[PDB]
């Protein structure tokens, strides 16, 4: 299923319960996006990051950045929380609580440089973010493709192969929520593309427990 | 053909968020005034926001202000309702009227569903309501659903004489029940099948039930 | 919580004179809008500034202004204006608008005694624990009508749920269906079942019982 | 606007057997109270913690629990017994409170038609420019009963407010009044007034006219 | 042993009032204090409790933030601060007893309040005239509530009915009172309605004659 | 003779009694809403066509007229009957300017000018219930007219007519005019009949009546 | 009560290297502007981004960020780049904007020695209650320079106010004006009146004296 | 932002008469106060009512009106009333009362050069990221004196900032020490550091230079 509408999309109701994905194009002004993109390319503190997985170490293929008093591993690589947000970040923090109802405290930076910078197939679904999390996720320059695909059950025995699959274009100042069982039942990733793409620098909110 | 189209309704729980947006067809914005009036199910009217285009100038009902926001953009012919901290009696279909005047609206959109609820989306059960010694007397029972609307045919669409499908009513579990009976000759209850025929599009469940004597 | 009224109603027949008022009390404006909205639909525009019939209306509708008082008359009734009508109060400009109680109109029909129909809960809906018992009324006017709930000859109340259908197109009666829901555990401890229904159509109450497995 | 309902009605005779309830879901206590309250009087406490009656309430009365649901039993009916009752929902500590809706328990009679009087205005209301017209239903049974008010075979909605009285304690019949408020220019405007009067225990509808001062 | 409010009365959209509660025969102390409120013909609706031994409140949700409940052991009175009034908070308020959280034992006789723009004023009483039987008086344009009527003094009480108060779209309340009586009397002895309006301090007798 | 069309304050005046200081907002109410405000008032005010006096005599004022306060005006000899209730849109007008010309006021005239042929000839506003030097109010809707202004003549002329300075102010739809200062004491204005087709104007008068 | 503060002094000759730094602790942020305004003129843009020459500007001037301190460097010192620069804190969006301190860079030249006048006040100001004494300090060099003002060699202070010529485009001096302000009575009742001046080019002080009425 | 100014300064020797103004025009009273206060030490009144000393004043301290012009004046002036003295505006009952710009008196004295002296950062400091050359002006008089920063003989301004104590009590003299701040890279990016001092009693400007790592 493609989704680009404005709108509240129930996904999926099992085997966890209800997953709810919501798209606001426009939720930023064009102009205004325009200019935090300038911003935030120049003011975040971006960096190509390390890890390993088969006794070699290796540069993730985008830039990244940390928000937040408590510190948040994944893929065994570890971002040192940073207490000072950029007042930029915290007034959109501000503005989609106020809008959304939902309420956070970390904030990962994403900055995708060019075609071949992209996030493969995860779930946020780390033990600090709690059961079922709240997650939103802010998109500014160059169109991405946001895939998700659902988890095969116990039977298939990770077979994602003959499941369901959705696309949701993200366009220049669009926001998109995921709530419910979404982390449980879902995984998401943005593919290379094979054509110029101009950066696009994405804002992902979650809250983080002790 | 001068149409409104309003989007961004659906579920959402008590406390939560949504976006009504409605575009203007055939015609123009500006120079007007875009108002949003609910109605509950089986209730009057309540108009609860208006914005003059022109100006910017924005009016809310008292028993909203200060959640709701209403804006329009003439740069997109769109005007948006932002309604935040939802509640239970927000639980209205929405209709957006356009209206050359500051007051007479002559331009109304066909109206988005918006439920406010805790419970989740569920698909209905059937249970049959057999006939017995009664000169046509059958139906079914469409229990536990969630949220509305729910659409019921029988035999496909080619009974429709004697069929009457009850408005549905809301339970103190918060899950919908209905009931579509018809009345068919007795004779008939030997020899012709009924079927009613289910469909609720929210849950995306098609659920046919045959109905029989015992 | 509720946040308007449901609309009165209007027992008229075809080619009587309908005068429909909205008080305004304290009222120094014109502003007046009268609307009209059928079952399912989004409401149309009649009359604006009290007076003013918009385009594409009927020359039978005519408003009328007498001081804080105004009217809303209909000279010939159709058969195509049997519908709802809303009054909207003195709209000023900057301020809120508000919408009064709606007036339905129904036409007038000979007495119709209901047809009585009960049916006992499905033996699947057993199997889940719950029993939904449902009293039918098939095709009776006026809508008025009462249904009382007995079981093991013990008055009922706050345990039923009833559904009323729109007024017919063809034959002008109504439809009522009332569903009377309570636990297995409880639905076993009992034996005979009844709705008493009472109606103008009818010198006596009717009463359609039946014994738990039967 | 409204933020309670109107209580239910229950027509019940001495001696019966009356079982109310009351339903609470996702419920998980058993602090559910009764309360009895008679017109003009303050409520009392009935009973306490689903089952536990209070100190003075006849062993008539009971309270069950099953599961979610909430009962409060009549084993005979008294006189004294004819009240409301409203049902306290589970009360949890640090949480607030809420009442269900009332249910009216009203004393069984045999049908009584009403007793129609019609009165013109005054000339000391004349003389001021206001004209008040009401209609008078006198001792009638039961409560339902529809009056329709028709200037000049005109049919009037909106401009009339009607009154109900109290189950009365001898004859346990009603009483009800309509007023029909007009302005001085619109009460010499027309010739005919009549209210048309709809009940149970009229086979056809009764008419009490007068024509304008007479 | 029994409860008394005062304090209630007529006030304007936006003002406040301030509600108050005597124990008599028994002291609250350790107790919780409830506030139930009935609009005319409508059923309870539960404002507000308090627990007097730690001070914890709770308020309904159309009150909350605007009401502000408290009492002081020392005079042995609960009183309730309401703020911001608006014309549905016009009701019957009662005052409630219970020794347990929920359970309320002992309730107040309740005091008026009504929130509207209208200013007091006394009644109009017009006759309305018996034909070719029944009588009966048109008590119309009064505010506030309430107002009595009797006949001859209370003579007359046999077949009298005083129909409840209706709202007016003028702000102002008028209902009606009548009384059967047989057609030989009309002529032979008069009939004189009493109303009395305490709020106005306005007392009218009208003589109903054809 | 001076025209004024722009956006400004302008000082009129310095003498003899001190400076007339009238400033002009063009746009204040924006079309639309100016369009709405007219169409309510014109079926909403209680417009009369009233009479005049001057000396013996009698005339219908080539105007129409209304009145909202809670004390009266008195002018050309007649007077009006001050309205307590104001309509909820000439109140919202009158904080608006309030709020946004610092200066308060509690009673406002209406004139409606049905067509071309309607005027308002030579007058000062300096009535004694308004008091010394008061501040006016002037919000347009409708058709452009010209208000003009003449200086009056020092006492040594003996009230010349002609060669005194004269100001004329088109008033187009929605702007609104404030007069402040000497401007009463020591100006006339009028608005004068047009020969070409106008559509209605209505005009609304602020100002401050004291016991 | 002032909301800003006075431009703090540079002096450079032709040909140096100016380097104005722009302290702004706990930035976070490269969005820093600076700006360049000539006495009478509006202020024109140098640098944006920190660091980006705008277009128009000479390759002189650059931008360079260090840390948390921001930093505008003329790499030649022009005759036409003296002026005052204004330094616009890092701007975040939907943030208010700040300017920093102007930093006022005149040109250095040989010390020049004031020429001390006096003039007493005329005989028509005299005519009207108010006598005004003024001492000017004509071409000098640098900006600073104390005037005491001695009446019957009583110091005064409070009663005099001065202004300072901005430096000219010729000679590159200053100038200064004091003006000592008293009423016709207080002036009348003193004699002797003296301007001592302290200056750099003076090894002494200079005092320009008159007696009343010469 | 500042909300008051600093105090004038007055220079002025042993024995002298002074004479300060505090113009109020607009003045209706005499209610008019005057303090002196000490550097370090609490104001002390002085004059109250315009003219009435105060218990504890010599009789060499006087106050007087003129018109709306207020006035202190000490005839004879001694080595302890050298400080500042604040004038309070008339201070009318129920109305705010305001504090004029206080005038701090100093002695005068004999020109004093300054002594230059230049100290590199130490050590310890360049081990945490910062370094801070001092430059020093000791013992000189008037207290004016322009200090000038040059780094490869390029103008710093922005980043110094000076300090000034009090005129000594022995000597009358001045001192002055200004503090340039540089982040340790910055630091390190030059080699030659020097402040340029200039002064009254310098007949030319003086300069103490060092370089980095000697
Ligand atoms: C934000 N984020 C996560 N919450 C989890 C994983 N990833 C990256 C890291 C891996 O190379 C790859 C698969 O995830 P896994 O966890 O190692 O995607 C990621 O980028
Ligand atoms: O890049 C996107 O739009 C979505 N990003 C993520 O899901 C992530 O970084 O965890
Ligand atoms: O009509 C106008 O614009 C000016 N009106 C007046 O000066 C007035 O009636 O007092
Ligand atoms: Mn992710
Ligand atoms: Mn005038």
């Amino acid at each position: 299923r493609v989704i680009d509408r404005e709108g509240v999309y129930e996904i999926s109701l099992s085997p966890t319960g209800v997953s709810r994905v919501c798209l606001y194009p426009g939720f930023v002004d064009v102009k205004e996006a325009d200019w935090i993109l300038e911003q935030l390319s120049q003011d975040v503190p971006w960096k190509q990051r390390t890890g390993i997985r088969e006794d070699i170490t290796y540069q993730q293929p985008r830039l990244t950045a940390w928000y937040g008093e408590l510190p948040y591993t994944y893929s065994r690589i570890t971002m040192e929380p940073n207490p000072h947000w950029h007042p930029v970040l915290r007034t959109l923090k501000n503005r989609i609580e106020e809008n959304t109802g939902h309420t956070f405290n970390s904030l990962l930076c994403n900055l995708y440089r060019n075609e071949k910078d992209s996030v493969c197939w995860h779930s946020d679904d780390e033990p600090s973010l709690g059961r079922s999390p709240i997650i939103a996720s802010l998109s500014f320059g160059a169109t991405r493709t946001f895939e998700m695909r659902k988890k095969p059950p116990p039977e298939e025995n990770g077979d994602y192969t003959y499941v369901e699959r959705v696309k949701i274009p993200l366009d220049h100042g669009t926001l998109l929520i995921m709530e419910g069982a979404t982390q449980a039942d879902w995984q998401h990733r943005v593919p290379k593309e094979y054509h110029s793409r101009e950066p696009r620098v994405n804002l992902t909110f979650r809250t983080v427990y002790p | 053909e001068v149409q409104l189209v309003e989007s961004g309704g659906g579920l959402v729980q008590p406390g939560g968020s949504l976006r009504l947006s409605c575009a203007a067809s055939g015609f123009n914005f500006s120079y007007s005034s875009i108002h949003w009036v609910r109605q509950a199910p089986g209730k009057g009217l309540e108009w609860v926001a208006y914005i003059y285009s022109s100006s910017g100038y924005t009016s809310y009902a008292d028993s909203v202000k200060g959640r709701f926001t209403i804006s329009a953009d003439t740069s997109k012919n769109t005007a948006y309702l932002q309604m935040n901290s939802l509640r239970a009696e927000d639980t209205a279909v929405y209709y957006c009227a356009r209206g050359d005047s500051w007051y007479a609206m002559d331009y109304w959109g066909q109206g988005t569903l918006v439920t406010v609820s805790s419970a989740s989306t569920k698909g209905p059960s059937v249970f049959p309501l057999a006939p017995s010694s009664g000169t046509a007397a059958l139906g079914c029972l469409v229990k536990d659903y969630f949220p509305e609307p729910v659409t019921v045919s029988w035999n496909s669409g080619a009974l429709t004489s004697g069929v009457h499908t009850f408005p549905a009513v809301l339970q103190s579990s918060g899950l919908y029940s209905l009931s579509s009976v018809v009345t068919v000759p007795s004779s008939s209850l030997g020899t012709q099948t009924y079927i009613c025929n289910v469909n609720h599009k929210p849950s995306n469940t098609k659920v046919d039930k045959k109905v029989e004597p015992k | 919580i509720q946040m308007t009224q449901s609309p009165s109603s209007l027992s008229a027949s075809v080619g009587d004179r309908v005068t429909i008022t909205c008080r305004a009390s304290q009222s120094v404006s014109s502003a007046v809008a009268w609307y009209q909205q059928k079952p399912g639909k989004a409401p149309k525009l009649l009359i604006y500034s009290a007076s003013s019939l918009y385009s594409g209306v009927p020359s039978r509708f005519s408003g009328s202004r007498s001081g804080t008082d105004f009217t809303l008359t209909i000279s010939s009734l159709q058969p195509e204006d049997f519908a709802t009508y809303y009054c909207q109060q003195p709209s000023y400009i900057y301020y809120p608008v508000t919408f009064g109680q709606g007036t339905k109109v129904e036409i007038k029909r000979t007495v119709a005694a209901p047809s009585v129909f009960i049916f006992p809960p499905s033996d699947s809906q057993l199997k889940s624990g719950t029993a939904s018992v449902v009293c039918l009324l098939n095709n009776f006017y006026p809508r008025e009508a009462k249904v009382q709930w007995k079981v093991d000859n013990a008055l009922q109340s706050g345990n039923s749920q009833e559904s009323v259908t729109e007024q017919d197109s063809k034959d002008s009666t109504y439809s009522l269906s009332s569903t009377l829901t309570l636990s297995k555990a409880d639905y076993e401890k009992h034996k005979v079942y009844a709705c008493e229904v009472t109606h103008q159509g009818l010198s006596s109450p009717v009463t359609k019982s039946f014994n738990r497995g039967e």
